[PDB]
């Protein structure tokens, strides 16, 4: 059972400072890049910061909306990632996880922070019953989705509960059911529950690479009826 | 590419 165990969220004012961290055990950290992604009140995941290895001189990697203003680092001995983040904006409010492997495998619980152009496009919702086979799509503004896009699924369950499904287009992330399955089907990424369950009921976000960052799409509402 | 390690 891998754990991840963000901290440092709060409630402050804009203008401000913060700093997040998260604690990993289960896996050997300091074989994987690791990130950040926060969940805003609009439900929307958005990718925020990379950390590489010690072998890459710990390169780190910035989404746009928080370039200068945020910085990862990395504290292999502790198994540790942080998230310092200055010059706090309203728009900066949401959960912010840790994850990483495979590409986004593991998630933590979150930790709140409450501060007062490539479209990925997914289903809005979709609606199955147990024992059918149901395919989510995920779509790229910049054209068909390639194998080079690294396409990954994860799986929201009540609770803000985050857990990925699916890296590398189709490489299955350790522990996750054998109904699941990821594909490129008609310049799309694709994921194909096969034989439904009750369980499934949750929503799912793909999450697309760009050479150098991540651009996770709105989320499908999965609904398992009857 | 991203993190590729398995
Ligand atoms: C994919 O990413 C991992 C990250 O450790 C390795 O660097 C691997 O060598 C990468 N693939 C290629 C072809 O360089």
């Amino acid at each position: 059972q891998v754990q991840l165990q963000e901290s440092g969220g709060g409630l402050v004012q804009p203008g401000g400072s913060m700093k997040l961290s998260c604690v990993a055990s289960g896996f050997t950290f300091s074989n994987y890049w690791m990130n950040w992604v926060r969940q805003s009140p609009e439900k929307g995941l958005e990718w925020v910061a990379e950390i590489r290895l010690k072998s890459n001189n710990y390169a780190t990697h910035y989404a746009e909306s928080v370039k200068g203003r945020f910085t990862i680092s990395r504290d292999d001995s502790k198994s540790s990632v942080y998230l310092q983040m200055n010059n706090l904006r309203a728009e900066d409010t949401g959960i912010y996880y840790c994850t990483g492997v495979g590409q986004f495998a593991y998630w933590g619980q979150g930790t709140t922070v409450t501060v007062s152009d490539i479209v990925v496009t997914q289903e809005s919702a979709l609606t199955t019953s147990p024992g059918e086979t149901v395919t989510l799509t995920c779509r790229s503004s910049t054209g068909a989705v390639t194998t080079s896009n690294y396409a990954n699924w994860v799986q929201e369950k009540p609770d803000h509960l985050f857990t990925g499904l699916i890296g590398g287009t189709n490489n299955r992330a350790p522990g996750v059911p054998a109904r699941f399955s990821g594909s490129l089907i008609g310049d799309k990424a694709a994921l194909t529950i096969t034989g439904a369950q009750t369980e499934d009921e949750a929503i799912y976000f793909c999450a697309l690479w760009y050479s150098n960052h991540w651009v996770f799409g709105g989320g499908t509402k999965l609904t398992v009826l009857g | 590419a991203p993190d590729t390690r398995p």
